[PDB]
RNA sequence: UGGCCGUUUUCGUUGU
């Protein structure tokens, strides 16, 4: 999730980005409002603790 | 006053869409509600049906009122208006 | 492992054919990047397998290097309200909004990685034979 | 499995609908239409592979980024005896009269959705109404009424 | 009955997309000048380069729904083996003597030259055109 | 005129060769066999009791499709028609099964065998289910464990496959005529040639290729069908081509009738 | 509710009026609305899950005016543009065009079916364009039976002759089609298409009756003949895949070529633009051309009798880039009107070595989606696709807002008797309406 | 009216021998629901079958 | 879930034919000779045998209220 | 929830009789049939047949919509023959030829096993 | 509530093809007609219907 | 010869230059200098360019009445909660938007 | 013996 709220739309938040590369699925998001603020991980994805 | 002469009588003597479809209703509802027919019914028991057959024939007895817009209104019959 | 910053500074094969460089012209399979800027190569790392960059939801699709994205995105989309067995023990546990189909198959068409997301132990689909054609123009 | 989403507008009885030349009928029809606008080809090469397996007895392998291409599969297929880009004559169900064209004609992944018609279907005569404005209520589940 | 005849030479036969319908163009012999461009249906009357033809335009066959023909009627067809019915749709009045008459046989369409002494008569709505053998 | 020559026969699937007959009667014949076949299946499934983990109506389903031998089925009249108050034996064939698993270990597979016949207007052959052997155990219609009771108690009825695919006696019609092409109703796709992409059929010794200086024939009609059937058992090849052809000939006959009482 | 009764009938958002209309009630089973496959254009709704909603008059009056007003016929051509706007789309139009090609012949039964489908036909058989050896009819023919009597109407196109060797070109001559290939140009929506011309002549009501006409016939020769599309349809013969992979060759040595000179303060300075902007404009110019070219050569390849390019000419769906894109390549992908970012240090994506500038290091999609992309491309092309995803997502609302603000200030403005146009004060915008 | 809200079986008609629920009996047409499917039929007083203390008896309970 | 009774396509009943497939895959035939040896040809049925997953045996694995 | 019965598509209402005529006063000698629980199966076999007659000037038929089970027949006879005849001549017909190819088969199957 | 408000007499449902209908005809199911009414007065021309 | 920048006034009078058809892009300045009614048929004319671009087409008596009413007062009723509530008509009009 | 009463407000998820 990203806690960057809808009170004015903008791109750059939404879109994607070249560092993503094997982090977050290039392919799923869901439609509407929240349309490029949900990702979601990887397939290889690791959290640090 | 409000009301023109018909010597000078200025709007256009087609009958409008909008005029059309009024008078219709309100002829339909009127048959539809025990008002006299102005002219045979043979198959078509619908009074709508009947409203268009009448007016087909020029048997309708209303008049339109046009209102200018300062206020002044004009009185057309649906007798003269030229039914397209 | 390595992160977005620590691989700001590594170099990679994106699989380890390329750790070696090769030497054909076929009419129907993809072609490799040129990759000419640098006449001399020294990597560090190499890819596990490609297809490693896609989600749960995105693996499901067959042959996704084939395929405009926004329709990978729509599939993913709907892969979440397609009807199915969720889970083998439905009949204990006892929900609100619950649904189950009665014959679920396996896609004929796999991907290696559904192995391990137990698709083809739990599908949500059936294989139909489907014929592409205007028949009756009930179906435009 | 591609998006080619779709409902379903009226079907047939067994017989009514075309056949191959093996018998066979299939399941469910799509509109070619659909296809060339959205440049699924994943589509038509799962249909083919799946073809191929369901003939060949086992499912097949579409990882992406591989050496697999459309040749092997055509290979295969013509090899097993089909035409190998999958092509098969159809006949009409309502005469038997041939096709004068070639269907495409294969298995492929499909899986309803949730959307059944029956839980949007709706009517309004006359019903609650708001006790602060004497309007229709809101909402299917309460006979509301449409904006 | 018959409002014109000549016989036609075939000087080229065209293909080009079309598999059932192809284009010819044609010379009569017995006047030069008198060009003829006609498309016929390979399979339902082949035909091929260099062959020769007998054309005739009759506004009629008897010697307003169709039928299939009986055998007991007879018509001027009887002795011809490809028939087309037709429309004018344009009939030009053309240059000193390049009067050209434009027929469409639903589709297929014949563009003709010729005298006017030739073609004085085909000033009509619909024709039909027979070839011999 | 019409001719007829059977190339394999069984108990099942027959592949013959029907010649000399109107396109429009071979493809009628086959849709009517494929639809107006009257037969019996089970109807109402009345469940005593149940203890599985597959839902009533899952089961009543599972027992929609099990093929019920009909052989004598013509006799038996329609439950719609027939006079009866509720139904009778001789509108309606009664099958029970009450099924049981005991003991805490393995796993009982109640299979279409267990099925059994209670009553049925006899000595007519229906009611029975089909097998292919008689030690093949056959359809699966559930598996039990510990405790796990299943009691049915069946009813069939004659309805027809356009009321539903249970009656339908066909499992798979070939059909196809003209192995070459002759008639050209097809066109065929290719990417070089028709010849070297599209493998022959199976009939393609059946009819000579056309020859290479051929000419079209527009005058040609399609001739020869050949049509291979094939059923689920509930009745024999032979029965259901007779059969299809004895309903479709009463029903232009109900027809015929028609038209001249109509005056 | 009865059969034949007026009620109103919608879809959200009603952008345009042409989104209600007044229809006529038909009972039937099922629990779902249909409607004529043509009429989806004017409420641009399609079949994939969408809904609409319903109004029933109570009243006779309403009655009266739903039938005189918003009856489907008379809403057939657009006062927005002055064209028709509903259309023969999609199986009825990919049909009909192969229905109407010179080459295709229907024999008399058939005929004598489609001949008794058209409601208005007037119970004569036409006789056919064959009367020996074989009686034949051509589609033309047929399809003419559907346009009613009385109807003229002409085109040329690219400057043919009367005689049509490329057969284009439309000629009818009271509604009976002397030749040409009947598609979108002469059915569509467009202006000067044939339904134009049967709207402003005959009236609204036979114009309604022609779509059904039509709709019926072209849907059952189709039936009984049938249509379909299959993966051969996006392959094409190896010769035009070396031709455009060396096309490709070419265009990737001139960008090679354009860089070696910008490296060097060689290359001309485009007015207006800087070093890098220009350099980026004529890389990107070079790109595209390559891949049009490619696409081109793919194109010219296409015989007739691919599925593909029969829909294309059709024009019922697809067009040229559809083509170019699945065949020949997917090409460059463009972001925000630039190449791809160095989002990493001094390159796309770390596999690379830093500061490439090629094709592919930016975001050239080498390969056409049936050879399959590259990871890297594929990426690319994800990215491409998230951001038109986000680009329609932002339009919509906007173009609502922008909607309702313009509906809102001109609400009141109405046409008087007098023929001058006024709003409610009587302030007077136009004296008369639109100048004319 | 005493007849209500019991269990009643078709005796003739297309759907001769189902299960149903008498739902509505406004008079002389008796409205009665169905189990195996999931809808209400009309149908008249004398074609259906009435359970009662023992077996199933027609319309004279 | 379960074998089904009919093929949905054709109608060839199949279900019955689950067990002899299990058993001919138990001696190692490949998958495409047991579907051969069940004489299943057309592969509207092959693509059931080859391809149903069973569940039935996971739903019984727990036990039963009674 | 508003399917029709699948026992209603061969099944027939009473107040409706199985088959209705209405002459085509239109053209001289055509009349239009108006049948009830048919598809295909029957129309398509009498059209052929019908057609196939040498005193049959036209003859047509339709299926208004798969969601109905009834079709109209077109039919018009030369003045040689009311078309009532016509149709009952088609009918007994293909009764004759089934009966043949019936027999036919029977005797096949006998020999054949 | 005043500009828009939620109304009577109405119905929602899905859409689907038809090509065998008019143009200004749409399908309409059993139930909505059933469920839906429009009063109309009594005169001699419907008394019996 | 075009620019970017707009100073309408002070470039009619540089010499070399036609002065009576130069034209502005920003019709603001068309009002300033070149009154009213040049003020509308450029604001037609940006209307038209932008519609048209991409390849559409309206009916223009649409787009004048757009504009004669934008400018029916005589200076730009910019189409906002400002423009629409600052005119004189009935309050209930002006509330509701 | 007619006559006859089922929340709001949030937030979420989705759908076109
Ligand atoms: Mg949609
Ligand atoms: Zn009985
Ligand atoms: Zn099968």
């Amino acid at each position: 999730n990203t806690p960057i709220g809808r009170d004015g739309k903008l791109a750059k938040p939404r879109q994607l980005h070249n560092t993503h590369w094997g982090l977050v699925c290039p392919a799923e998001t869901p439609e509407g409002q929240a349309c490029g603020l949900v990702k979601n991980l990887s397939l290889l994805s690791g959290i640090s603790i | 006053e409000l009301a023109i002469l018909k010597e000078e009588r200025t709007t256009t003597p087609y009958l409008t869409k909008y005029e059309r479809a009024r008078i219709l209703g309100t002829r339909a509802l009127q048959i539809s509600m025990n008002a006299p027919v102005l002219v045979d019914i043979e198959g078509e028991t619908d009074p709508l049906q009947i409203a268009m057959k009448e007016l087909s024939q020029r048997k309708i007895p209303l008049v339109i009122r046009r209102y200018l817009p300062d206020g002044s209104y004009e009185d057309w019959g649906c007798d003269e208006l030229i039914v397209d | 492992y390595v992160d977005g910053e620590e691989e700001e500074t590594i170099m990679i094969a994106m699989t380890p054919e390329d750790l070696q460089t090769r030497s054909l012209n076929d009419t129907a399979k993809r072609i490799k990047p040129e990759m000419s800027t640098s006449s001399h190569h020294t990597f560090t790392h190499c890819e596990i397998h490609p297809s490693m960059i896609l989600g749960v939801a995105a693996s499901i699709i067959p042959f996704p290097d084939h395929n405009q994205s926004p329709r990978n995105t729509y599939q993913s989309a709907m892969g979440k309200q397609a009807m199915g067995v969720f889970l083998t023990n439905y009949n204990v546990r006892m929900d609100t909004m619950a649904n189950i189909l009665y014959y679920p198959q396996k896609p004929l068409a796999k991907t290696q990685a559904m192995e391990y997301l137990k698709f083809r132990e739990l599908p949500a689909g059936q294989n139909a034979i489907v014929a592409i054609a205007c028949y009756s123009g009930y179906n435009q | 499995r591609h998006g080619q989403k779709g409902t379903i507008g009226v079907t047939y009885r067994h017989e009514d609908m075309p056949f191959s030349a093996e018998g066979i009928v299939p399941d469910l029809i799509i509109n070619p239409h659909a296809i060339p606008s959205r440049m699924t080809v994943a589509h038509l090469i799962e249909c083919l592979l799946s073809k191929v397996g369901s003939i060949r007895g086992y499912e097949g392998d579409a990882t992406p980024f591989t050496d697999l291409t459309v040749d092997a599969v055509s290979n295969l297929l013509r090899d097993n005896g089909y035409q190998s880009r999958g092509f098969e004559v159809m006949y009409n169900g309502h005469t038997g009269k041939k096709l004068m064209a070639q269907v495409f004609f294969g298995p492929t992944y499909y899986q309803r959705l949730r959307h059944m018609v029956d839980d949007k279907i709706h009517a309004r005569a006359r019903g609650p109404v708001q006790v602060l404005t004497r309007q229709p209520v809101e909402g299917r589940s309460r006979d509301g009424g449409l904006r | 009955s018959a409002l014109f005849d000549d016989i036609f030479t075939v000087q080229t036969v065209d293909n080009g997309r079309y598999n059932k319908v192809s284009r010819i163009i044609g010379i009569s012999t017995t006047n030069s000048a008198i060009k003829l461009t006609l498309d016929i249906n390979n399979e339902m009357f082949p035909v091929s380069q260099d062959d020769s033809l007998t054309v005739t335009l009759a506004n009629s066959l008897s010697l307003k729904s169709w039928r299939p023909p009986k055998p007991t009627d007879k018509s001027l067809a009887d002795d011809y083996d490809y028939v087309m019915f037709g429309t004018v749709y344009k009939f030009e009045e053309g240059d000193e003597d390049k009067i050209k008459v434009y027929v469409s046989f639903g589709g297929l369409l014949m563009c003709l030259e010729g005298g006017y002494k030739s073609l004085a008569s085909l000033k009509q709505d619909n024709l039909y055109i027979l070839i011999r053998r | 005129e019409p001719k007829v020559n059977i190339i394999n026969a069984q108990d099942d699937e027959v592949e013959l060769m029907l010649s000399d007959v109107n396109l429009s009667l071979a493809n009628s014949l086959r849709r009517t066999m494929l639809a107006e076949v009257p037969t019996l299946a089970i109807d109402l499934v009345e469940i005593k009791m149940n203890t599985s983990v597959l839902a009533d109506e899952f089961i009543s389903h599972r027992l929609g499709l099990i093929p019920l031998v009909s052989e004598d089925v013509e006799e038996m009249k329609y439950s719609r028609d027939c006079t009866c108050e509720d139904y009778c034996d001789e509108c309606s064939v009664v099958l029970e099964l009450s099924a049981r698993h005991e003991g805490e270990e393995g796993t009982t597979d109640v299979y279409s065998s267990s099925l059994i016949k209670v009553s049925g207007p006899g000595n007519l052959n229906v009611g029975e289910p089909v097998r292919r052997d008689d030690y093949d155990q056959g359809i699966l219609l559930c598996k039990l464990r510990n405790h796990q009771e299943l009691n049915i108690r069946c009813i069939a009825k004659k309805g027809i496959a356009k009321e539903h695919a249970k009656w339908s006696p066909c499992s798979a019609i070939a059909f196809e005529y003209d192995p070459h092409n002759k008639l050209k109703h097809t066109d065929f796709w290719f990417e070089v040639d028709a010849k070297k992409e599209w493998p022959d059929s199976k009939y393609a010794t059946w009819e000579e290729p056309p020859k290479p200086g051929e000419v079209f024939d527009y005058k040609a009609k399609p001739n020869r069908f050949y049509m291979t059937v094939e059923t689920t058992g509930s009745l024999k090849a032979n029965q259901v081509f007779s059969r299809g052809i004895k309903t479709l000939q009463e029903k232009l006959a109900n027809v015929l009738f028609e038209l001249e009482n109509s005056r | 509710l009865m059969d034949d009764d007026p009620v109103l009938f919608n879809r959200q958002p009603s952008l345009h009026k042409m989104s209600m209309m007044a229809h006529r009630v038909k009972v039937m089973p099922y629990s779902t609305f249909r409607l004529n496959l043509s009429v989806t254009s004017p409420y641009n709704a399609d079949f994939d899950g969408d809904e609409m909603n319903l109004h029933v008059p109570q009243s006779e009056e309403t009655r009266a005016e739903l039938s005189q007003l918003c009856a489907v016929p008379l809403q057939i051509v657009s006062p927005q543009s002055n064209k028709p706007v509903m259309g023969i789309v999609q199986d009825t139009l990919c049909g009909v065009r192969k229905m109407t090609l010179r080459d295709t012949f229907i024999e008399y039964e058939q005929v004598m079916n489609m001949l008794f489908w058209v409601p208005s036909w007037d119970g004569v058989v036409p006789q056919p364009a064959i009367l020996k050896p074989k009686p034949l009819w051509t589609g033309k023919q047929l399809l003419s039976i559907a346009i009613p009597s009385g109807i003229h109407l002409q085109r040329t196109d690219g400057g043919n002759s009367l005689l049509s060797p490329k057969d284009n070109g439309m000629l009818i001559v009271d509604g009976k089609v002397m030749f040409g290939v009947v598609d979108k140009k002469t059915v569509g929506s467009g202006g000067g298409g044939l339904i134009h011309t049967v709207m402003r002549e005959k009236g609204p009501k036979i114009c309604a009756e022609l779509f059904g006409n039509i709709q019926k016939v072209v849907n059952y020769w189709l039936l009984h003949n049938g249509f379909s599309i299959g993966i051969g349809d996006a392959i094409a013969d190896a010769s035009t895949m070396k031709e455009i992979t060396h096309a490709i060759s070419s265009a990737k040595e001139q960008v090679q070529e354009i860089i070696y000179k910008a490296q060097h303060n060689e290359l001309e300075l485009k007015p207006g633009m800087t070093l890098r902007e220009s350099f980026e404009g004529e890389v990107s110019r070079t790109l595209n051309d390559a891949r049009d070219s490619a696409g081109r050569s793919a194109e010219m390849n296409l015989k007739d009798l691919n599925n593909v390019k029969q829909m294309v000419s059709a024009g019922s769906k697809g067009s040229f880039i559809n083509i170019a894109q699945m065949s020949a390549c997917v090409g460059q992908q463009m972001v925000e009107g630039k190449r791809i970012a160095f989002g990493f240090a001094d390159r796309s994506l770390p596999h690379f070595t830093k500061d490439d500038f090629s094709p592919e290091s930016k975001g050239f999609v080498e390969n056409s989606y049936l050879r399959g992309l590259t990871p890297q491309e594929f990426f690319f092309h994800a990215m491409a696709g998230r951001e038109g995803l986000i680009d329609t997502a932002v339009k919509t609302a906007e173009t609502g807002y922008i909607q309702r603000r313009l509906v809102k200030a001109l609400e009141d403005i109405m046409v008087h008797y007098d023929g001058t146009t006024r709003n409610s004060l009587g302030d007077i915008i136009q004296f008369l309406y639109g100048e004319d | 009216d005493p007849t209500l809200n019991k269990t009643v079986k078709i005796r003739q008609g297309g759907y001769k021998g189902k299960i149903g629920i008498v739902k509505e009996a406004n008079g002389d047409r008796f409205r009665v629901e169905l189990h195996n499917p999931n809808k209400t039929i009309p149908i008249p007083c004398s074609f259906l079958l009435i359970e009662s203390t023992h077996g199933w008896v027609p319309y004279e309970d | 879930m379960i074998i089904p009774v009919r093929c949905f396509s054709c109608g060839k009943v199949v279900g019955d034919k689950w067990d002899a497939y299990l058993r001919l895959l138990e001696e190692g035939k490949q998958e495409g000779d047991a579907l051969d040896e069940l004489k299943l040809k057309r592969y509207c049925c092959r693509r059931m045998v080859l391809t149903h997953v069973d569940l039935i045996e996971k739903f019984l694995r727990y036990n039963p209220l009674e | 929830m508003n399917a029709p019965d699948r026992f209603e598509l061969f099944i027939l209402p009473d107040d409706v009789p199985k088959l209705k005529i209405t002459p085509d006063s239109r053209v001289p000698n055509c009349i239009i049939i108006k049948f009830e629980r048919e598809d295909h199966t029957l129309a398509n076999l009498l059209r052929e047949e019908l057609a196939l007659y040498p005193d049959v000037t036209f003859v047509a038929y339709k299926v208004e919509h798969p969601l109905f089970a009834n079709f109209v027949m077109r039919l018009q006879t030369e003045e040689g023959t009311r078309p009532k005849q016509a149709l009952e001549r088609a009918c007994a017909s293909i009764i004759n030829k089934l009966k043949t190819l019936d027999h036919k088969f029977n005797e096949e199957w006998n020999i054949k096993n | 509530n005043l500009m828009g408000k939620r109304v009577d007499f109405s119905a929602r449902t899905v859409i689907s093809g038809d090509p065998n209908l008019e143009l200004d005809q749409v399908g309409v199911p059993i139930s909505i007609a059933k469920t839906l009414s429009y009063p109309e007065t009594v005169t001699q021309y419907n008394i019996h219907r | 010869l075009e620019t970017d920048g707009i100073n309408l006034a002070e470039v009619m009078a540089v010499p070399g230059v036609d002065s009576s058809r130069t034209y502005s892009n920003s019709f603001v300045e068309i009002l300033s200098v070149l009154g009213i009614e040049a003020t509308r048929s450029s604001l037609y004319k940006e209307i038209l360019n932008v519609i048209a671009f991409d390849g559409s087409y309206v009916n223009y008596r649409h787009m004048a009445l757009l504009v004669d009413v934008m400018t029916s007062r005589g200076y730009l009723m910019a189409i906002t909660r400002h423009g629409i509530n600052r005119a004189d008509t009935g309050a209930l009009m002006r509330c509701s938007f």
